[PDB]
């Protein structure tokens, strides 16, 4: 659904602290800020994402208490709030089989995990 | 139907919790951006046709018209490094948003409601599905007949 | 450089802004000293010789 | 000097192969838990080496060459062999080097030293106060240039038959005029030649001395209770280095434990 | 020590914090580098300690308005830093001044990141 | 559906087996290996 | 920009010092090619998919 | 004939494969190309 979101300092990636640098990459014009219009737009579309596929609904709605569904169980695909993040085990699962400085720089996402499994 | 509803739920967690390459849809997502990122900064060490990749040594080595010259083709090399990054992750940025405007619609069709069309919620007649989160993407159990 | 609603309308280059966030600059940390080590510088040649 | 002592005999062509010896840190960068390449010299593994024996009527010792450098596996039981010579000429008419240990510590110099037709660490008068030290290498030496004397330790030259246990493992090689060196110490069971396994090579020294170097030759320790000299019990292989790419494993401590050929 | 500040080492330079360390470097090992090829740590030549090499703190800057005709009020974020230059409220996101805190839950107007938003209310 | 597959070895189509201009393309880094993976990529999802 | 597009015309013809300069300005005209190729095919593919 | 070499017409240097031609050609002709403007073919200048 989403891509990890990204930034990158053009002047500090290139010039890594160097005012000689710096003063010749001027000449070149807008190219350092065409890259990070880019990648800002390429960030926004990942919160974008996000929101077209999880926020479908307009209110949230509450599991009961007594279970009773006519011999289903939704054990499994229901979340456990035994734990500190409110998931189910299947949820559990699928997160456990997935695993500087140079100007580069990891923005976080908009949306939680705790939230999209709110969702 | 709820016994088979009830043990088909319970292979799931025998193949999730065994198998590697079941999620490689979102493991080559991760590891896409991670190799850009590292080949981008592994490209700092080039020197593109210079003296070297450093500029201090190449300002504490040369004079400023010669080391200007050099210093010239780092960032003409840097730059080139970037557009091959922001170019290719602008493309990677599409595929990801086809692939979510299709689970954005398969969340109304499957889940939301019952979908008359083959093989899209799932192999079979549909009945239902369910939708499971997950790290970068989201997950659908579809029930069928 | 007054203040950081002045950075955005040079940014954006209008003197109006709408609701929004707007990234306008570059934070970064500049050094306060100058660390020079190098191993000891012993074993001098006897020049007096 | 001049006379071929009695015990020399020439040994044939001998060949054996190399399980993954001659691998040795290229640069003194640590890494932790990585897989890392490199483009320098190194052995190909599962190699021809050269082989060479000792005993007391075949005394080994001729003239090899030095063109990309070189590789040293020097069994011993008896810390038999000494030194390594070291030039072009290897005489008196241009500059060489000499990296002699004396049992106290590794002296080395760079001098026009005279050439012998057979020199050799001669240590007599076992008679009365052995002592297993020094006591035919050259006769002249002029224009000195360079010295070095390393940590203190005691290495002995008492005579020990039989198989080896110990193995000492050492590198040569000479880069834009800086002669690195680079080696360890390990036991063994010499079984075989030479081990199927893997250990890496620490680096030792880096001289800056600053001249040509085509050729060397070994220096062994002679007891006598020219041709007057008992010959020893002992064996060395050569290599010869090529510039090939290499992978290089690293642990969470920095000390390497495989490698691959590329 | 914990300072961002400039190294000139026997054959290495560079900028970052210093820091003490538990890596184990080897008698003859200078520095290290990471996966990227990139420096993150070095042996003292005059004293046999192994530094670890933070880099110095660095971020983008981004303000939080609402629009011009309302008012000209703004809060400022700094991405990915904890508050070291100095109304301020540490994030996953960065440190925030500008702007206050409520346990209050509200409708989303002007996204931050870490599920967090703003908007100008009384 | 599909595409034509295509493989283009960087270094032969700028150096013509020349090792002069090869190692003069060492030092402008990566930037060959990055070129084959894209196409190899390409022609992977031609097969799918 | 070079004096030809051969290569071994200026291999057997100028130093290394001379060819250098001049070899270096076929590759950056070759491997802006190559660029402009990949990127191309990359779009094409998407429209294939 | 017939085998990957080196050569030297005097001075169009290059490497491939030299075979007869069963293509026409010019009295004045001294060479051959193809749509990449690369030598495609040559005369021998001693045995034309």
């Amino acid at each position: 659904v989403s891509m990890t979101k990204t930034s990158v300092d053009c002047t500090m990636y290139i010039c890594g602290d160097s005012t000689e640098c710096s003063n010749l990459l001027l000449q070149y014009g807008s190219f350092c800020t065409q890259l990070n219009r880019a990648l800002t737009g390429i960030a926004v579309e990942q919160d974008k994402n996000t929101q077209e596929v999880f926020a479908q609904v307009k209110q949230i709605y509450k599991t009961p208490p007594i279970k009773d569904f006519g011999g289903f169980n939704f054990s499994q695909i229901l979340p456990d709030p035994s734990k500190p993040s409110k998931r189910s085990f299947i949820e559990d699962l699928l997160f456990n089989k997935v695993t500087k400085f140079n100007g580069l720089t990891v923005l976080p996402p908009l949306l939680t995990d705790e939230m999209i499994a709110q969702y | 139907i709820a016994n088979q509803f009830n043990s088909a739920i319970g292979k799931i967690q025998d193949s999730l919790s065994s198998t590697a390459s079941a999620l490689g849809k979102l493991q080559n997502v991760v590891n896409q951006n991670a190799q850009a990122l590292n080949t981008l900064v592994k490209q700092l060490s080039s020197n593109f046709g210079a003296i070297s990749s450093v500029l201090n040594d190449i300002l504490s080595r040369l004079d400023p018209p010669e080391a200007e010259v050099q210093i010239d083709r780092l960032i003409t090399g840097r730059l080139q490094s970037l557009q091959t990054y922001v170019t290719q992750q602008l493309i990677r940025a599409a595929e990801i948003r086809a692939s979510a405007n299709l689970a954005a619609t398969k969340m109304s069709e499957c889940v939301l409601g019952q979908s008359k069309r083959v093989d899209f919620c799932g192999k079979g007649y549909h009945l239902m599905s369910f939708p499971q989160s997950a790290p970068h993407g989201v997950v659908f159990l579809h029930v069928t007949y | 450089a007054l203040d950081p609603l002045s950075e955005t309308k040079c940014t954006l280059k209008s003197f109006t802004v709408e609701k929004g966030i707007y990234q306008t600059s570059n934070f970064r940390v500049q050094p306060t000293e100058s660390i020079v080590r190098f191993p000891n510088i012993t074993n001098l040649c006897p020049f007096g010789e | 000097q001049c006379v071929n002592l009695r015990t020399r005999t020439q040994l044939p062509p001998a060949y054996t192969n190399s399980f993954t010896r001659g691998v040795y840190y290229p640069d003194k960068v640590f890494r932790s838990s990585v897989l890392h390449s490199t483009q320098d010299l190194f052995l190909p593994f599962f190699s021809n080496v050269t082989w060479f024996h000792a005993i007391h009527k075949r005394f080994d010792n001729p003239v090899l060459p030095f063109n990309d450098g070189v590789y040293f596996a020097s069994t011993e039981k008896s810390n038999i062999i000494r030194g390594w010579i070291f030039g072009t000429t290897l005489d008196s008419k241009t500059q060489s080097l000499l990296i002699v240990n004396n049992a106290t510590n590794v002296v080395i110099k760079v001098c026009e030293f005279q050439f012998c037709n057979d020199p050799f660490l001669g240590v007599y008068y076992h008679k009365n106060n052995k002592s297993w030290m020094e006591s035919g290498v050259y006769s002249s030496a002029n224009n000195c240039t360079f010295e070095y004397v390393s940590q203190p330790f005691l290495m002995d030259l008492e005579g020990k038959q039989g198989n080896f246990k110990n193995l000492r493992e050492f590198v040569f090689k000479n880069i834009d005029g800086y002669f690195k060196i680079y080696s360890k110490h390990t036991p063994i069971n010499l079984v075989r030649d030479l081990p199927q396994g893997f250990s890496a090579l620490e680096p030792l020294v880096d001289l800056p001395i600053g001249i040509n170097i085509t050729r060397f030759q070994t220096l062994l320790a002679l007891h006598r209770s020219s041709s007057g000299w008992t010959a020893g019990a002992a064996a060395y292989y050569v290599g010869y280095l090529q510039p090939r790419t290499f992978l290089l494993k690293y642990n969470e401590n920095g000390t390497i434990t495989d490698a691959v050929d590329c | 020590k914990n300072k961002c500040v400039n190294f000139n080492f026997n054959g290495l330079t560079g900028t970052g914090v210093l820091t003490e360390s538990n890596k184990k470097f080897l008698p003859f090992q200078q520095f290290g580098r990471d996966i990227a090829d990139t420096t993150d740590a070095v042996r003292d030549p005059q004293t046999l300690e192994i530094l670890d090499i933070t880099p110095c703190s660095f971020g983008g800057v981004s303000v939080i308005t609402p629009g011009t005709n309302t008012s000209n009020q703004v809060a400022v974020l700094y991405q990915g830093v904890n508050c070291t230059e100095v109304n301020v409220f540490q994030t996953r996101a960065g440190c925030l001044i500008g702007a206050e805190h409520v346990n209050n839950s509200y409708e989303c107007d002007i996204p931050i990141g870490a599920g967090i938003c703003a908007s100008y209310q009384t």
